[PDB]
């Protein structure tokens, strides 16, 4: 078939009717990085030669190659514990949340360590890792999981208990629904909305989160983006070590065969040739590792980038912390990378209304100072822009700038005088 | 080590030139690295074969070393780029991302040249001395649930203050930086105070 | 057959008529003794980057 | 340790930041002898969180950090017949 782009949606438009959301959800969305890559190691000599020192000798003839490929394997494997650090170790102090968590009906438990657990992982972390001879090594990254659980934890302590300001300077204590009003705030949102509904908030805050560890439960691919790099360094390690089976040209792949039939002078012949398909193999891998590498180092900025501005702040870039408002974000270790929850604030439940870009009163031109103004058919009323709050227009919330004959679509109303 | 970043850039590449260079003293099976004492001793039908061995050994090096370059040249292409964005951002305005202009609230920066790179010298904003005080979502007064504009509503003790949120700066609580919406009823922990009308005088 | 490496007695069910094994990497890592057809298992002699 | 055996440090208990680098949370440094430890994370921060608690700033300081970055590299260029051929 021919796809499809998605549904088609006239918008109601009008040079007279805005819609207002009377309503929103908050949604929790998960956002998956790869951070590091397996450190791996390859012996050039001994991948080449293994312990043949006929062959070795030999080698050296071709220079420093293999020089050349241990060294950037090795700028690779040091570059791994940089991307990890640069994304985890964000923070200062090794945070700790309170004894009793009580953040105004805001349930965590399931991003928090838990610590009937020897890992130390909390219910949502442990779920994601569950889902996810020949000269070659692979060397142990510098922080192991539990290092990187606590750092995870550290930031979602300071992220709970102090907001964004541990991310600034010293972590500044508040309460948290105080926090998510400050965050309702930063969204164009008045704070008295997320007191108002702070029961309602709450709730839906505990079930999204509920959500996602059932999405993930039940969707096996939903860490394909670190699988996909397990698979492809497993892939090429396995092709590396296939190479050691090819002829070459030679009489045999096995350097022990030549080595046990030939005498120097006719078997060099050989193991040139078994050293040329060597050393080009092993220097196609290193290649595609360096790309590779350099893919994952990108990955890496990325997630200390949104690990910045997702979860030590809040960001004002759209779709850079999940799709919506972000109010804040809580980062989770997972295998070779890291997971983000994005909890955004989305408009809901919208209605129609007319608008007008200001209101005549007295010969002088009124704006609103804040929000907009809207009529539901007899009233006019100001309201703020993201979210239904039909207040009475009077002079404290508008301003005055020119008289009623420069504005077009200017309605007469009244404004009202406290 | 300050300028760490900038000499491994440099060491880089000297080393891979030295690589390079020094791959031209290999025979790579020829009967000698010298193309000259080759031609010297042989004629064409056999300095043919040592030369195209050291033709394939040295092609091979030098394409080692531009694959080098080519992908090391992405890597600095990518700081380059950022190094512009900071400068746009950081430099040309005032950033609102975090850790992207230094750590603090990010007032301005300077740049400043440096050997192959930039330097960026970033003036950050960071709180000091903070104090404990006690706070409120809102305050109840005539029956009506009051917020505040712009700051928090905090006590030392005895008294509610509104203050901003970002330097303690305790400001009598007013009707001019508070404002209503519902009542009492509905709002979780908030307490009972005074809102001052500066009109009740007159 | 020739190559170094550490000989252990082998828990591998070879066939009445199989000789030797071979890993995933297509080497020999297992081998059938001409003299007494017990099999070996060979592993590499212990080995690691300084 | 995971990452092999480490002989010539001596293990302590006593955890530091981390120096030189071996693997699986595991550095050594010099203090004298090269000793061997688990690496801090940092150091341990309890906030003082309350549902009525707020910690404000009475003083500020400015701060300057310096953050560089390469921009450009050596423009080197290769003759390839001549470095091949001569
Ligand atoms: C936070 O949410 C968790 C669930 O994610 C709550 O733990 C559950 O508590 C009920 C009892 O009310 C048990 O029947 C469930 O088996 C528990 N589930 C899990 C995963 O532990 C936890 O009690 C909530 N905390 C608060 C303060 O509400
Ligand atoms: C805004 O939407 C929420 C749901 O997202 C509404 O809350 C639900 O209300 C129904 C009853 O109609 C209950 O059965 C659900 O259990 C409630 N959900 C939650 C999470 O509490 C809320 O009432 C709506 N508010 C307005 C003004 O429409
Ligand atoms: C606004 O009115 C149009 C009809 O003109 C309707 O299709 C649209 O759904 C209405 N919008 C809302 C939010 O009700
Ligand atoms: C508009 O709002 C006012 C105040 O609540 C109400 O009295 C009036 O009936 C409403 N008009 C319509 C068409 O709903
Ligand atoms: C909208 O267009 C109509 C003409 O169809 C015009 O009469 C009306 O004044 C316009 N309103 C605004 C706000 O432009
Ligand atoms: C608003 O009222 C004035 C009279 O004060 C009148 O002249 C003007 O035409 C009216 N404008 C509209 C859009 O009704
Ligand atoms: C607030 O009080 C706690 C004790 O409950 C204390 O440890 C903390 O340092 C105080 N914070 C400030 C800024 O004084
Ligand atoms: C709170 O501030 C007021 C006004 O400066 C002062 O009179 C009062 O004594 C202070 N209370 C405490 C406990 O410091
Ligand atoms: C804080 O918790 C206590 C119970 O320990 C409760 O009495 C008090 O009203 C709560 N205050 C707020 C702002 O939630
Ligand atoms: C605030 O004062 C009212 C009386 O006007 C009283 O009914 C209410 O319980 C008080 N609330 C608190 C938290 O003191
Ligand atoms: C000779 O080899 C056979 C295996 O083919 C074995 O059964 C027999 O016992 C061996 N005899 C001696 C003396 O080793
Ligand atoms: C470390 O502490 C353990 C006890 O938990 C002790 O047995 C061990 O000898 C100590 N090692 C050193 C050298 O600090």
């Amino acid at each position: 078939y021919t796809m499809s782009l998605g549904a088609e949606n006239s918008v109601a438009y009008s040079n007279n009717s805005i819609a207002i959301p009377t309503n929103f959800t908050i949604s929790v969305t998960t956002e998956i990085l790869p951070v590091s890559m397996t450190k791996t190691s390859v012996d050039c000599t001994m991948y080449i030669c293994g312990d043949s020192t006929e062959c070795s000798n030999l080698l050296l003839q071709y220079g420093s190659f293999c020089t050349q490929l241990n060294r950037a394997l090795t700028g690779i494997a040091v570059e791994q514990d940089k991307n990890t650090q640069e994304v985890f170790a964000q923070v200062k102090q090794i945070y700790k949340t309170p004894p009793i968590k009580d953040f105004g009906g805001f349930n965590f438990s399931q991003i928090l360590p838990d610590p009937s657990k020897p890992s130390k992982r909390s219910p949502i972390e442990d779920l994601l890792f569950n889902k996810v001879f020949n000269g070659l090594t692979v060397l142990p990254p510098l922080l192991t999981d539990e290092m990187i659980a606590q750092y995870t934890s550290a930031l979602l302590a300071g992220t709970i208990t102090s907001g964004w300001t541990f991310g600034a300077g010293p972590a500044l204590q508040i309460p948290f629904p105080m926090q998510m009003a400050y965050r309702f705030n930063g969204i164009g949102v008045t704070q008295n909305v997320l007191y108002e509904n702070q029961k309602l908030i709450a709730n839906q805050f505990n079930s999204a989160i509920g959500k996602i560890q059932d999405s993930l439960s039940s969707t096996p691919s939903a860490l394909g983006k670190l699988q996909d790099v397990v698979n492809q360094n497993a892939q090429a390690l396995n092709t590396l070590v296939k190479q050691l089976s090819s002829n070459f040209g030679a009489i045999s792949s096995v350097l022990n065969d030549i080595l046990s039939r030939l005498d120097p002078p006719e078997a060099e012949v050989q193991i040139d040739r078994l050293i040329t398909g060597r050393l080009q193999s092993l220097q196609t891998y290193v290649t595609q590792q360096l790309i590779r590498a350099a893919e994952i180092r990108a990955s890496a900025n990325l997630a200390a980038t949104k690990m910045s501005e997702c979860v030590l702040g809040q960001s004002k870039r759209v779709d850079f912390c999940g799709k919506g408002y972000h109010l804040m974000s809580f980062p989770q270790s997972a295998p070779h990378g890291v997971v983000f929850l994005h909890v955004t604030y989305v408009p809901a439940q919208e209605k129609n209304f007319t608008t007008a870009p200001a209101i005549c009163h007295d010969g002088k031109a009124h704006f609103p100072r804040e929000g907009v103004f809207v009529s539901n058919g007899t009233h006019w009323f100001v309201t703020q822009r993201n979210f239904y709050e039909p207040q009475i227009i009077t002079t404290d919330n508008t301003f005055v700038s020119g008289n009623c004959d420069v504005v077009i679509g200017i309605v007469n109303n009244t404004v009202y005088d406290p | 080590s300050a300028l760490g970043k900038l000499q491994d850039v440099v060491n880089q590449n000297a080393q891979a030139l030295n690589t390079l260079v020094k791959q031209l003293s290999s025979n790579f099976g020829a009967i000698s690295s010298v193309l000259n004492d080759i031609l010297s001793r042989l004629d064409p039908p056999e300095a043919e074969v040592q030369i195209d061995r050291l033709i394939t050994g040295r092609l091979q090096s030098l394409q080692t070393y531009v694959t080098q370059q080519l992908i090391r040249a992405a890597e600095i292409r990518a700081s380059a780029n950022l190094a512009a964005t900071k400068m746009s951002e950081c430099v040309l305005g005032q950033s609102k991302r975090v850790d992207f202009c230094g750590k603090g609230y990010h007032l301005m920066s300077f740049p400043q040249s440096a050997p192959h790179g930039v330097v960026f010298l970033h003036v950050t904003y960071v709180p000091a001395q903070e104090k404990n005080f006690t706070t409120a979502p809102a305050i109840c007064h005539d029956g009506k649930a009051h917020f505040p504009r712009e700051g928090v509503f905090v006590s030392n003790g005895t008294h509610w203050f509104v203050t901003q949120r970002n330097f303690y700066e305790p400001q009598i609580i007013t009707t001019d930086n508070t404002f209503v919406s519902g009542n009492c009823d509905v709002v979780i922990g908030i307490v009972n105070n005074t809102v001052y009308d500066p009109l009740q005088p007159e | 057959l020739t190559g170094t490496g550490v000989l252990t007695e082998s828990n591998k069910k070879f066939l009445p008529f199989q000789q030797f094994g071979r890993d995933i990497a297509d080497t020999t890592d297992a081998v059938r003794d001409p003299q007494t057809l017990e099999i070996l298992d060979i592993t590499p002699c212990s080995f690691g980057g300084v | 340790t995971r990452a092999g055996c480490l002989i010539g440090a001596e293990h302590v208990n006593n955890s530091y930041e981390c120096d030189i680098p071996i693997g699986a949370g595991i550095c050594a440094s010099y203090q004298q002898s090269i000793i061997a430890y688990t690496m801090s994370l940092g150091a341990e921060n309890s906030v003082a969180y309350s549902n009525n608690s707020i910690a404000i700033p009475t003083n500020f300081t400015i701060s300057v950090t310096t953050e560089i970055l390469p921009v450009s590299m050596t423009k080197t260029s290769v003759d390839c017949t001549m470095y091949i051929c001569g």
